[PDB]
RNA sequence: AGACGGACCAGAGCGAAAGCAUUUGCCAAGAAUGUUUUCAUUAAUCAAGAACGAAAGUCGGAGGUUCGAAGACGAUCAGAUACCGUCGUAGUUCCGACCAUAAACGAUGCCGACUGGCGAUGCGGCGGCGUUAUUCCCAUGACCCGCCGGGCAGCUUCCGGG
RNA sequence: UGACUCUAGUCUGGCACGGUGAAGAGACGUUUUUUCACUGACCCGGUGAGGCGGGGGGGCGAGCC
RNA sequence: UCAAAGUUUGAGCUC
């Protein structure tokens, strides 16, 4: 975890893959390639209370603690690939998503170019429910 | 009695359309009856961008956008409170309000 | 085998036609006994696949 | 009892000479321990590269995938693999009241590089237009699709890979397409939304190094 | 490997009706339009009789990705043999055989005539300053302002009815 | 046959036939042992045991002097 | 961005 680059003239980039689901939050640091990882760490290690791991309070706290540890490793710049569950399923990030986001706003990492990358299908397989739907 | 002229849908010349699975539920709704919303929106909305803008490196570097198109089911819509009930008379006023909100 | 007399089969005999003993059987077993369902992992109406 | 990232050895990632800057970035692989070579681990990786790195100061939405099919020496030698437009950009572009027109085509160049090209185009609402629609006819779309394939094959087959990438860096193809379609129906937001390397030929290292000095 | 062809997708089109949307090719058809094209009553509606007719269901193969009747278990709950969950069978896919039932709703049979407007629209046709590409004009294409036929719909009023 | 007492068969560990090298920890210049090879015992299959492996030279194409 | 909420003398209401 040592970028030999000089600090400001140019950045040694990593790339954080921020998964924000409605029941989990991943954080997966990698190289420019992506194939090689530096540090991945999740919330579920840091907080053990099933009901409020995806809670926005939990996802924020998680994002701060995780981003803190990656900064700790000393990577100055990051590419970003925020991602949600996707597919035939939901296209909206869950309640953790946004608390994590604001948390990473205060956390301090130098940010390269951002992009969205949730895998939307052209034409999809059937959603997990009835025809009559998740009813309640 | 006939409650609405179009039966809460837009089927005048056609005859059948493909069903969709709800996002909040999975309730099957005819696409033509189903509510369609094209929501494009900033991955960071307004409060966050001011905070996150502190987190950006470059002074004024544009953010990409989050191009959604949502469909909800009916009971979810009233619950999520997107649409309100209206009177028998106001019902025909099918013009949406201007662009104040 | 069940029809035979109880010399020609280990399931034979009896007044009523019946097997009498369990039809699942070891593979560490001598020639003459190895009979029936060999090393039966399961044994029933195969529900599903 | 050792930190595992000590074993990794780093490598400089190099761009080919048609582009201005060479050293894209740096890539790490475990050192030669056992059968595997760090160069071997490095050889398969793929590099998504920005337009800000291609044009001196410019918008980011064009991308270029680049696998480093061979390692020269404390460096990573990349190769052309496929251009693409960003989701944000295309979905932003794609709005209602306009005949969208796409077309794909597989075709191989003079040099032994086989491509599969994806075009895109949208009908333009005129300034003084009062009909809301601004839609195209179907015959119009079939005409555009056939010309789209004509121009892509005619342009690529007649000239080398260098020329195809140096034309793709601008809108030269989509711009000529806007020229071709302007009589038929004015479309504006013209792009080659995807280009795709398919089957490379046998690697002649003297050719690769001539491209790299 | 098999489903599915998003977004472009409209109070839009076509089809006897269910319905019909990945590219390209082949086959034939048809509503509508222009017409000083031919025949000159050849037509409308119909017990009997016939063709088609979503999904589930059934019989054989082929295929078996997802979901998921049945079923089991795990949860809440006074009870739940349900609503929540993890699995999961037949079925869901194709070909070949049956079947003829839906709120198959415009809940409005078919032809034919007459009696108010108004703007918008889709197709074919006609006319008319000017813009704009073909570029170098014509004649075409995109706009633009109109008229004509019938067409999916919309609004409108003490027409009159109910 | 759930009686007593034994037995062919089959399962399992040891010693011998049974070699030549590789790296590591240690082990109780030495090993207990984990992996990685080699081949000469040994084993299998095919052929009326029919053109094997190296080195030149020759040629059809790609790149160089 | 939805776990639930049952009953009520036979002993006399009314143009
Ligand atoms: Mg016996
Ligand atoms: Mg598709
Ligand atoms: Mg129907
Ligand atoms: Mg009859
Ligand atoms: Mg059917
Ligand atoms: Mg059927
Ligand atoms: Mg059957
Ligand atoms: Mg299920
Ligand atoms: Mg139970
Ligand atoms: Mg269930
Ligand atoms: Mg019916
Ligand atoms: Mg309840
Ligand atoms: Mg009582
Ligand atoms: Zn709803």
């Amino acid at each position: 975890s040592l970028g030999p680059q000089v600090a400001e003239g140019e950045n040694v980039f990593g790339v954080c893959h921020i998964f924000a689901s409605f029941n989990d939050t991943f954080v997966h640091v990698t190289d420019l390639s992506g194939k090689e990882t530096i540090c991945r760490v999740t919330g579920g290690m840091k907080v053990k209370a099933d009901r409020d791991e995806s809670s926005p309070y939990a996802a924020m706290l998680a994002a701060q603690d995780v981003a803190q540890r990656c900064k700790e490793l000393g990577i100055t710049a990051l590419h970003i690939k925020l991602r949600a569950t996707g597919g035939n399923r939901t296209k909206t990030p869950g309640p953790g998503a946004q608390s994590a986001l604001r948390a990473l706003a205060r956390s301090g990492m130098k940010i390269g170019r951002i992009e969205d990358v949730t895998p939307i299908p052209s034409d999809s397989t059937r959603r997990k429910g009835g025809r009559r739907g998740r009813r309640l | 009695t006939k409650k609405r002229r179009n039966n809460g849908r837009a089927k005048k010349g056609r005859g059948h359309v493909q069903p969709i699975r709800c996002t909040n539920c999975a309730r099957c709704v005819p696409k033509d009856k189903a509510i369609k919303k094209f929501v494009i929106r900033n991955i960071v909305e307004a409060a966050a961008v001011r905070d996150i803008s502190e987190a950006s490196v470059f002074d004024a570097y544009v953010l990409p956008k989050l191009y959604v198109k949502l469909h909800y089911c009916v009971s979810c819509a009233i619950h999520s409170k997107v649409v309100r009930n209206r009177s028998r008379e106001a019902r025909k006023d099918r013009t949406p309000p201007p662009r104040f909100r | 085998g069940v029809a035979m007399n109880p010399v020609e089969h280990p399931f034979g005999g009896g007044n009523h036609q019946h097997i009498g003993k369990p039809s699942t059987i070891r593979r560490d077993a001598p020639a003459g006994r190895k009979v029936g369902l060999i090393a039966a992992r399961r044994t029933g109406r195969l529900r599903g696949t | 009892v050792v930190d595992p990232f000590s074993k990794k050895d780093w490598y400089d990632v190099k761009a080919p000479a048609m582009f201005n800057i060479r050293n894209i970035g740096k890539t790490l692989v475990t050192r030669t321990q056992g059968t595997k070579i760090a160069s071997d681990g490095l050889k398969g990786r793929v590099f998504e590269v920005s337009l800000a790195d291609l044009q001196n100061d410019e918008v980011a939405f064009r991308k270029f995938k680049l696998i480093t099919e061979d390692v020269q020496g404390k460096n990573c030698l990349t190769n052309f693999h496929g251009m693409d437009l960003t989701r944000d950009k295309m979905c932003s572009m794609v709005k209602k009241w306009q005949t969208m027109i796409e077309a794909h085509v597989d075709v191989k160049t003079t040099d032994g590089y086989l491509l599969r090209l994806f075009c895109v185009g949208f009908t333009k609402k005129r300034n003084n237009q009062i009909r809301k629609t601004s839609y195209a006819q179907h015959q119009q779309v079939r005409q555009i699709r056939k010309k789209m394939m004509e121009i892509m094959t005619r342009e690529v087959q007649t000239n080398d890979l260098k020329e195809v990438v140096n034309k793709l860096i601008p809108d030269s193809i989509g711009k000529d397409i806007e020229k071709a379609c302007q009589s038929i129906y004015p479309l504006h937001d013209v792009f080659v939304r995807k280009v795709k390397m398919l089957k490379k030929p046998k690697f002649e290292l003297g050719k690769l190094m001539e491209l790299h000095g």
